[PDB]
């Protein structure tokens, strides 16, 4: 054997083990989210407090990039935020050349191509981390998540960290009672609810709960942060739903 | 033992990492089909969308490379979609440097080529895919070129990768003992793509429906792929016989 | 390009392959280089398992690196011609830009810096080569014997010797070279290296190479029959 | 195990070794404290030498006018890390006119440890920072990891023994957040914090190293008798 | 095998640590700081009695106000002696001043760690640099392969350093003279050198702000010599 | 990295040997012997072809000798593909100092250049040495005519009489018995057949399995030819001296 | 610079170069010495642009020197005129080109023959008994077209030259301030230093 | 990232063998027969073309390829290899001769610069030696027809007949039998179908038989005329048809 | 053709007594004959107790003084807080100057 010590090396199955290594990483992260809804798409993340001297709402995890996606990414943080980085790379040379702002498919493959291009070569290491990301382009609303392998799909909702199957059923039951659609702004509350329904895996340390989300009728199809009244809100929805 | 780690030669002259490539091929379990008819080329694949919060409209392993040209894969997306854009790249190269449109056969050549280079080149890996090319070439009339890991390329009056390419390939072989001929005989594109169903539900021995397949046409001058409605009405005309 | 660290430190502190460089400068012929009250001799074993060579043409074990100062060596032969050309090399430069030949010190510094650098660069591995570097500064009397190494290392040396048996005659020499009155003549100094290189090497025949450097510029090799009469004489007397 | 030849290899289990190995070498450095309130920004740091006739290792490093950080771990690493935050703080006064957030500062620092994890022949930092600073959005303090991890507090420490101070500013952190206009009051919270982080070793005047930033407060360091005041 | 800048569970360098141990092996170098001057003093260690010690360079000029010392692998030394001289000397260009001890000493480390996979390797060698600057006086530092330097009141490195700090640590005080510390040096180097101490097998050298800085003749040295020996008998 | 599968081909032994350059002396020493006699008028040199088949070309063959200007020409003894390499290279370098000068290049200055990429490959870029060894036969006004070899290690040496390849002990062992100084060149035509026939793996040494040149300056009044010989040439030289 | 000759007779080839140095309206050196002497039996002298000259003089001694080490050989006077040939056809096509013009004296000991060569800053290399750069030239390869004899003495040589500097003395505009003479023949190279 | 492979992958082992090489010989011996014969007039040759499925057409996969019109290449081993190594060559004869000389380069030479390519496989960093031995067949004015093997390592050597691969034993025991030097190039296309039966199980007629001939220039393949120097190809490629022609024959 | 350089106007004027020094300079600022600012300083503290300006092409006078008390800056940072002395401020700012000596700063500078 010793498959497993080399990326881009094939076992005798043609898997990758360096990729599946890497998996085990992000399956370690907490847990981070994305819905899609009428009109664009919705995304959450738990943020465990590991102690009480972290400043609540300064340790933001979920990124922008150009000015109509967002990320969220659970796993090695620092990996996450590389792969933003070259996204916002990729997307500011796709609005200097073609002046339109990069639609979310082509984004989507953007980040794809990248993330496996790094398990081509032994002189790099996969990324660690599973990313969901999405927002609303010329075509309507796009949600999708990527992994260390490069594989990515469209989702009408998306989980992953360590709460990703309680995240999952959860996100399964709204796709089936809701067959016509589910608004932004109840796209929010739910988004709460299913943080908190899967911080149940995590439930050592307390948490804080951070929203985003584009819509094209909420927010003007640009990406911005759920704060405030609008927080708090959601917040109590969840709350009320766990009890 | 770490011949069988890079694509150098083993004792007995094999190359590992290339056969584990192959493996790789099949990681998907989906098996895809591809006959030629008088006017067209059909290709088709299964589409196994197992998790109900997937949006099935994004699940692909056919792509369009140019406007002529349409490529299936057999392997893993990652590794399928890498294979597609550089196809289409170089497709698109090629009509800017030599003024006109890449036959299917040479972008089959041009594709393959990169493979080779993987396997004889230590720090670039196989890719864990199998590439079927199709088009109506306007030379060689309708055309399937497939590639493989090892570098491979060879021209197909029919060919079937996949899990149970085996039991598809012998299918189609004796279909063509039969008819003594190297295309299916018949005028719209629409009964090529009926027989190629019908051949892959017999070879199979399973059922489907309009969203358990992926279906690629290519005719002079455009190659597209078919919707779930398109697929649906083939699928009510191969039941009403 | 190929970047590898092949000279790297070990756990104990040590540089394997700076030191495996070493052991091939120990299976080396022999060199010696005496510096007498007005002259430096360099004598150099070479092995009579090779019958049949052509002396006229086989490269010579002492070099001129210019007029004024030559370099022998113990170790690989391919590697030496390197070290030999950049010398080479340096000298002329040094009188290009200096307008004045090098000193001994100077060429020997330079040498063994070049050696240095071959030992913490990546893709390469150390020279498995050892020189005597011996002389006369411009318009300068005084002799001067120098060695290096391997490792980069150089120091100044009234006698020494370096390769295969060394350790014998660096014995020898330790005894029989007197610090307070070195061999006063070029006979004396001769006759010593010859001596010296008699503890280790075989026959006094074509086994002995011997070449004597004056000051400006004043190097001559002694003939095979020059060299065997110190052989004789030396003899004759052992026989007491 | 053997996992742990490079950064470019995961365990299967997920983990960075080599990371971890460098967050190891945090660990035997010595205990530096960070705190906060609203109006300024402190660091301490306890001091390490030789031996008697040495000087002791400075911990404390000046990055602007309104920014600087502190040391635990491999000194050279600081350095370089330190050095690329003057030249960032630096560009951000020269192009924009503009004094370089304290969040984005940690930003920089994130992307710049996470460059030596995930490529061949390079090496984690092994080196924690503190980094202190006073913006338009006022005080700050930042915890820096060479995992690339940055994490914004109200206080913090790092270093051997570090988890009596962090314990200590958990408990304090309603009193100290609220010391405004008081340098001499937030330093004493902080070297008092420092203290449950000795062992057989007491704060001497050669020893500690205090650091103050804040609303009409320069980054200046203090040594020697200029630190007698606290002990 | 392994890379070069791998650390080791522990959290250290692995070539560094290594290096450290390759410095352990060389000869003694001792340097002592006073209020009228710093001292560097070496044990030369002739390898063999034909090799003509005073070719034996192990104390050298950095500037007219810093000099240096050195024990390990001696010939990795020279680059880094270059370095040193280079920066010293570019400092004055551009700014018509000499340049502090601390900016010299910490410019010599800057290169410590430019090795991996740049250089193949750490240095296999520590170096003494001592001098004078108007802002912080007399200053003795210990540079290391580490990249780190320390300050020192007094500094003793290579295979007697262990036995020579200890000793370093009991004798200094901060009002030695400089011929005080010319003499504790010559002291503690004859107790941890094999071979016995003479103005040939060790040499001394120090910097003060007046004359700068200077290696002793042999003559001058077998004074102090001479002059220890009859202090230590006198009681 | 790539670190796992490096061979490290430019290292020392513990005993100070380089591996690569032992084992691609190894590999030489299983090629067809090759022979260089240097007379006072002339040199031979003479090599034996590795096993033939009796349907290869052996007229428009080489595989052993080869010309690198109308002064200078090798014989070769490991791999012929990593010796064309060094050919071309050395039949540049001769053409460069030509064009420099205005004068045939001095044959060791040739040697010294080929023998000093080998030396190069043995220290430096992590590449494997080149499996050849050379023997050198060529004329210069300065030295007359002159003998040399040299091998993976970068090193060269002067001979009156010399054999590399296979069998290179008894080879050596014959010739230093029946040279001497005052020989001529037909004298040494003898002399290197008798030795290859004796130390040959065959069964018997025939004209299809060897080549066989002279440098003489048996032209026309102080000027140098070389003589590639023949097949028919080389059987007529065989049946001249009675070994067939 | 400005004035070099050179005559090749039976035995020895003779160079004679102008001593002066002028810059503007100011003659810096009455006692310049434009030659160097590349090897034993090799003597090149020098004229052309400022600075170029020395540099380009001293870099072909380097490398002659350099070879003569290296094979502990003197290269024929023909090869080192081709190496020089070659580095200013070099030259020529550079960013700046060497602005400097040659003659090469040399006694081939393996022939035992004078040889000279006139070399261009073009690269253009000629043999021939008598040489001159510049507007040199124009009065003395007439004048040696008259008197020189292929079968001279070194004597005999050095009155033909100077009737050559007599000549240059009474029709050229610039005051050259007389010229250093060199012979090299199968001895080496020696100065004459009454002329 | 970056080809970190600078290091060579075939090294001398201890007892003096190159892995690599042998290795590489090794997937020679398990490729598929193919044979070349030298005649007086011409040089043929030939290889089976093993179909991987019956669905396949083995028209459009060449085995036997045109390097320039005088000469033409066929392979054992690995085809991905054999493929590439055409397209090198067919470049390297424009390249490093016609566009210096405005002619094509003789047979030697071309193989020359192949046998070069295949020797830095096996010196140069980060890759593995071709796993093809080469047949190559050429004509050219000065020498003639000619017929070259180049194996792996890079070694090159002229052959009046001779196979490689799969069953070469016992088809260049067969050769030499037959082969004399008087033969016309229809008997060497004779000797050709013959030999190769031996080595081929399945089918043997045309369409699973590949055979290239370089003989008289083809005026008729020239596709122009009016230039009375330029006379056509002497490489073709026989046809399905022309095949079975001569196994009725045999 | 694009010319690089301007002319801003200006004067100024710099004198040292005992135990203190002056450096003085107009505000106006011009192009040709109209007035850009009627109150532009170009006379700037650097910090360490040096004054400067450098009067000519103001683009280049901005660009050195900004470069200069940058210098100023990193002196600070390599050289423990220690305080650049005007000689060696004068011998740095040569430097800076000479450095662009084939496309020059278009000013008189004087601290
Ligand atoms: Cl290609």
């Amino acid at each position: 054997t010793g498959y497993d010590l080399s990326n881009s090396v094939f076992s005798p199955d043609g898997r990758n083990f360096q990729v599946e290594y890497a998996v085990k990483a992000v399956e370690n992260g907490t847990t981070s989210i994305g819905i899609k809804c009428n009109d664009g798409v919705v995304f959450a993340v738990e943020k465990l407090i590991t102690s009480k001297l972290l400043v609540p709402q300064k340790n933001v995890k979920i990124q922008v990039v150009d000015r109509h996606i967002g990320c969220v990414y659970s796993g090695l943080i620092p990996d996450g935020r590389h792969l933003v980085n070259r996204g916002r790379e990729e997307a500011a040379s796709f609005k200097k050349l073609y002046k339109t702002p990069i639609p979310i498919p082509a984004f989507a493959d953007r980040l794809g191509q990248y993330v496996q291009a790094h398990t081509l070569y032994n002189s790099v290491r996969p990324f660690g981390v599973s990313t969901i990301f999405g927002g609303v382009d010329k075509n309507g609303a796009h949600l999708y998540m990527l992994e260390p392998s490069g594989s990515y799909w469209g989702y009408k909702g998306a989980a992953t960290g360590k709460g990703r199957q309680s995240a999952k059923a959860e996100l399964e039951k709204l796709v089936d009672h809701h067959p016509e659609g589910l608004s932004a702004r109840e796209a929010v509350k739910q988004a709460a609810k299913i943080i908190y329904l899967a911080h149940e895996d995590n439930k050592e340390k307390d948490f804080e709960l951070e929203i985003s989300w584009c819509s094209l009728s909420e927010t003007n199809g640009l990406h911005k942060f759920v704060k405030g009244d609008l927080l708090q809100e959601a917040i109590d929805f969840a709350q009320k739903e766990i009890n | 033992g770490y011949d069988r780690h890079i694509t150098i030669f083993s004792p007995e002259g094999r190359l590992y990492q290339v056969e584990y490539a192959f493996k790789a091929t099949n990681q998907t379990n989906i098996n895809s089909l591809a006959v030629r008819g008088k006017d067209c080329t059909v290709v088709i694949s299964q589409k196994k969308v197992p998790d109900k919060l997937l949006d099935p409209t994004t699940v692909s392993y056919i792509f369009c490379i140019s406007r002529t040209i349409g490529m299936v894969v057999n392997g893993p997306i990652p590794d399928a979609r890498n294979a597609a854009l550089r196809a289409k790249a170089e497709a698109a190269e090629f009509r800017y440097k030599y003024g006109y449109d890449m036959p299917c056969d040479v972008l089959a050549k041009r594709m393959a080529n990169l493979s080779q280079i993987y396997t004889q080149r230590a720090y670039m890996r196989p890719l864990g895919v199998i590439l079927t090319f199709v088009s109506v070439d306007e030379e060689l009339g309708p055309s399937i070129y497939k590639t493989d890991p090892a570098g491979y390329y060879v021209g197909y009056k029919a060919t079937a990768t996949g899990p149970k390419q085996q039991e598809i390939t012998t299918n189609l072989e004796n279909h063509f003992k039969k008819s003594k001929i190297d295309h299916i005989n018949e005028e719209s594109w629409e009964k090529v793509v009926e027989f190629a169903i019908t051949h892959m539900i017999d070879a199979l021995g399973t059922e489907f429906s309009k969203n358990d397949l992926e279906v690629g046409v290519a005719t002079k001058d455009k190659f597209f792929t078919l919707s779930a409605e398109n697929i649906e009405e083939r699928l009510v005309a191969i039941a009403e016989q | 390009g190929y970047d590898r660290a092949l000279s790297i430190f070990s756990p104990d502190g040590h540089i394997f392959q700076v030191e495996y460089a070493l052991e091939a400068v120990k299976r080396g012929t022999c060199a010696v280089g005496v510096k007498g009250k007005n002259c430096v001799v360099l004598g150099c074993e070479r092995r009579s398992t090779l019958k049949l060579q052509d002396t006229r043409i086989t490269p010579s074990k002492v070099s001129k690196i210019d007029s004024h100062v030559v370099l022998s060596f113990s170790g690989l032969n391919a590697d030496s011609r390197i070290l030999i050309e950049k010398a080479r090399v340096e000298a002329q430069s040094h009188r290009l830009t200096l307008e004045d030949p090098v000193t001994v010190e100077y060429l020997t510094r330079y040498v063994a810096g070049v050696q240095q650098r071959y030992t913490q660069s990546g893709g390469v591995r150390p020279f498995g080569v050892s020189t005597l570097i011996a002389g006369f500064d411009p318009r300068d009397d005084e002799p001067k014997l120098y060695q290096t190494e391997p490792s980069g290392i150089y120091s100044s040396w009234s006698a020494q010797t370096i390769g295969r048996n060394s350790k014998t005659v660096r014995e020898f020499l330790e005894k029989n070279y007197d610090r307070k009155e070195p061999p006063a003549t070029v006979e004396e100094c001769v006759k010593l290296t010859v001596r010296s290189l008699l503890e280790v090497v075989q026959t006094g025949a074509k086994n002995i190479e011997i070449t004597v450097v004056k000051p400006d510029s004043d190097i001559v090799a002694l003939s095979s029959e020059e060299i065997n009469q110190y052989v004789t004489q030396i003899e004759q007397e052992k026989q007491e | 195990n053997n996992y742990d030849g490079d950064t470019v290899t995961f365990s299967p289990t997920g983990r960075l070794f080599q990371v971890e190995y460098a967050l190891e070498a945090i660990k035997q450095g010595s205990v530096t404290v960070g705190l906060r309130s609203n109006t300024h920004a402190v660091l301490v740091a306890l001091k390490r030498n030789a031996d008697e006739l040495s000087s002791y290792q400075k911990k404390i490093i000046k990055c602007d006018e309104h920014m600087g950080l502190s040391l635990a771990g491999l000194a050279p690493d600081a350095r370089v890390l330190s050095n690329y935050l003057r030249q960032q703080c630096n560009y951000s006064s020269l192009v924009f006119n503009r004094k370089l957030a304290v969040e984005r500062a940690g930003h920089l620092l994130c992307d710049k440890a996470q460059k030596n994890t995930q490529s061949y022949g390079g090496r984690p930092y092994g080196v924690g920072l503190l980094i202190i600073g006073y913006d338009k959005s006022g005080a700050h303090l930042l915890e820096f990891q060479p995992s690339g991890n940055v994490t914004e507090l109200y206080g913090t420490a790092i270093g051997a023994r570090s988890q009596g101070a962090k314990t200590y500013l958990e408990r304090t952190l309603d009193t100290f957040i609220k010391i405004d206009g008081n340098p001499d009051e937030l330093i004493k919270a902080g070297v008092e914090a420092i203290s449950q982080s000795l062992r057989d070793e007491s704060l001497t005047v050669d020893n500690l190293s205090i650091a103050i930033v804040g609303k009409d407060t320069p980054f200046t360091i203090y040594d020697g008798e200029a630190v007698a005041k606290y002990i | 095998d392994r890379g070069v800048s791998t650390f080791s569970p522990e959290g250290r360098l692995f070539q560094v640590e290594y290096s450290l141990e390759a410095i352990k092996l060389g000869s003694t170098a001792i340097g002592i700081a006073t209020k009228e001057g710093v001292v560097l003093g070496v044990e030369k260690r002739a390898t063999s009695p034909l090799l003509e010690s005073d070719s034996i360079e192990k104390i050298v000029e950095i500037d007219r106000h810093i000099g240096c010392a050195m024990s390990g692998l001696t010939a990795d030394a020279r680059s880094m002696i270059e370095h040193a001289r280079t920066a010293a000397v570019t400092h004055n260009l551009y700014y018509d001043e000499d340049i502090n001890v601390e900016s010299l000493t910490q410019s010599v480390c800057d290169l410590a760690l430019r090795f991996g996979e740049l250089m193949s390797r750490p240095f296999g060698v520590a170096l003494l640099i001592a001098g004078h600057d108007a802002d912080d006086g007399y200053q003795l530092f210990h540079a290391e392969p580490s990249g780190t330097f320390y300050r020192y009141n007094a500094k003793a490195i290579g295979s007697g350093s262990e036995g020579a700090q200890a000793e370093l640590l009991n004798e200094w005080h901060s009002s030695l003279t400089l011929k005080e510390a010319e003499l504790l040096v010559l002291k503690i180097l004859k107790q941890v050198m094999e071979e016995k101490l003479d103005e040939n097998n060790a040499q001394l050298s120090c910097i003060t702000k007046q004359d700068g800085f200077k290696i002793y003749d042999n003559e001058k040295t077998a004074e102090l010599i001479k002059e220890l020996k009859e202090k230590e008998a006198a009681e | 990295g790539s670190r796992r599968y490096d061979s490290r081909t430019t290292i020392f032994s513990p005993e100070g040997r380089l591996y690569q350059v032992e084992y691609a002396l190894e590999s030489i020493s299983h090629a067809g012997t090759a022979i260089g006699i240097m007379a006072s008028d002339g040199i031979v040199l003479a090599a034996e072809r590795k096993v033939t088949s009796t349907l290869l070309e052996q007229d428009t063959s080489t595989e052993k000798l080869y010309k690198l200007n109308d002064k200078i020409a090798v014989a070769v003894a490991g791999l012929t593909a990593d010796a064309e390499i060094l050919i071309n290279t050395a039949r540049i370098h001769a053409q460069n100092y030509l064009k420099t000068y205005n004068e045939d290049i001095p044959v060791e200055i040739l040697v010294r250049r080929l023998s000093d990429i080998k030396q190069g490959y043995t220290q430096h870029g992590g590449l494997r040495p080149f499996g050849v060894s050379f023997i050198y036969a060529g004329y210069d006004d300065r030295y007359g005519y002159q003998l040399y070899t040299s091998n993976p290690s970068g090193n060269y040496t002067g001979w009156k009489a010399i054999s590399v390849g296979a069998n290179t002990s008894a080879a050596q062992t014959l010739l230093q018995m029946d040279y001497k100084d005052d020989m001529k060149v037909d004298d040494a035509i003898e002399l290197a057949l008798k030795t290859l026939s004796k130390t040959t793996d065959s069964s018997a040494l025939t004209y299809d399995r060897l080549e066989f040149a002279t440098i003489r300056k048996g032209a026309n009044d102080g000027e140098v030819y070389q003589k590639i010989f023949k097949p028919q040439e080389i059987k007529d030289i065989l049946v001249k001296t009675g070994i067939t | 610079m400005d004035i070099i000759l050179g005559i090749r007779v039976q035995d020895s080839v003779i160079l004679a170069s102008s001593k002066a140095v002028t810059r503007g309206i100011s003659v810096l050196k009455d006692s310049d010495d434009k030659t160097r002497q590349l090897s034993p039996h090799t003597l090149m002298s020098f004229a052309g642009e400022a600075g170029d000259t020395v540099q380009f003089a001293e870099y072909i001694q380097a490398n002659i020197q350099l070879y003569s080490i290296r094979e502990d050989y003197e290269l024929s006077p023909q090869a080192v005129s081709s190496f020089v040939r070659q580095e200013l056809a070099k030259s020529i096509r550079s960013r700046r080109p060497y602005q400097v013009n040659v003659l090469i004296g040399g006694y081939d000991k393996k022939k035992n023959k004078p040889e000279l060569y006139q070399i261009d800053y073009l690269g253009t290399k000629v043999e021939l008994p008598y040489g001159a750069h510049g507007y040199s030239g124009f009065y003395t390869f007439s004048l040696l077209d008259h008197h020189y004899r292929p079968d001279m003495t070194t004597e005999e040589g050095l009155d033909l030259l100077k009737l050559c500097v007599q000549e240059l003395e009474k029709r050229m505009p610039m005051d050259f301030k007389g010229v250093i003479v060199k012979i090299v023949d199968k001895d080496g190279i020696r100065q004459v230093d009454d002329f | 990232m970056t080809d970190r492979y600078s290091f060579s992958l075939t090294t001398f082992s201890p007892s003096g063998k190159l892995g690599q090489i042998d290795y590489a010989l090794t997937a020679v011996k398990q490729g598929v027969t193919s044979l070349g014969i030298k005649a007086t007039n011409g040089v043929v040759i030939a290889t089976e073309k093993k179909s991987s499925s019956p669905l396949a057409m083995s028209e459009t996969l060449s085995k036997v390829s045109l390097l320039t019109p005088d000469i033409g290449a066929v392979y054992s081993g690995m085809g991905p290899d054999y493929r590439v190594l055409v397209d090198k060559s067919r470049k390297v004869a424009h390249t490093s001769y016609k566009r210096i000389y405005g002619e094509y380069p003789p047979t030697k030479l071309l193989v020359s610069e192949v046998a070069k390519i295949m020797q830095e496989a096996t010196q140069s960093g980060g890759v593995r030696p071709f796993g093809v031995s080469l047949l190559i067949a050429g004509h050219d004015e000065f020498n003639g027809f000619s017929l070259y093997q180049v194996d792996p390592s890079g070694s090159y050597f002229p052959w009046k007949a001779t196979a490689i691969g799969k069953g070469s034993v016992a088809a260049k025991t067969f050769l030499e039998k037959r082969w004399n030097d008087e033969l016309e190039l229809e008997d060497a296309i004779h000797i050709a179908l013959l030999t190769l039966k031996e080595s081929v199980e399945g089918e043997f007629n045309g369409d699973t038989i590949e055979l290239a001939i370089i003989g008289d220039e083809n005026p008729d393949l020239l596709g122009y005329t009016g230039i009375p120097t330029d006379k056509g190809p002497r490489f073709r490629k026989l046809t399905s048809q022309e095949i079975n022609d001569r196994l009725e024959a045999l | 053709q694009f010319n690089p350089y301007g002319d801003n106007g200006g004067t100024i004027l710099g004198i040292a007594g005992e135990d203190f020094a002056v450096l003085a300079g107009d505000t106006r600022n011009i192009t040709d004959y109209s007035i850009n600012s009627r109150y532009e300083p170009k006379v700037f503290d650097c910090g360490d107790n040096i004054v400067m300006s450098a009067n000519g092409f103001a683009a280049d006078g901005d660009a050195l003084v900004k470069r200069f008390k940058n210098s100023v800056k990193w002196y600070h940072f390599d050289h423990n807080d220690k305080k650049l002395s005007i000689n060696s401020a004068a011998r740095n700012i040569q430097h800076l100057l000479y450095g662009k000596r084939f496309f020059p700063y278009y000013v008189h500078t004087i601290i």
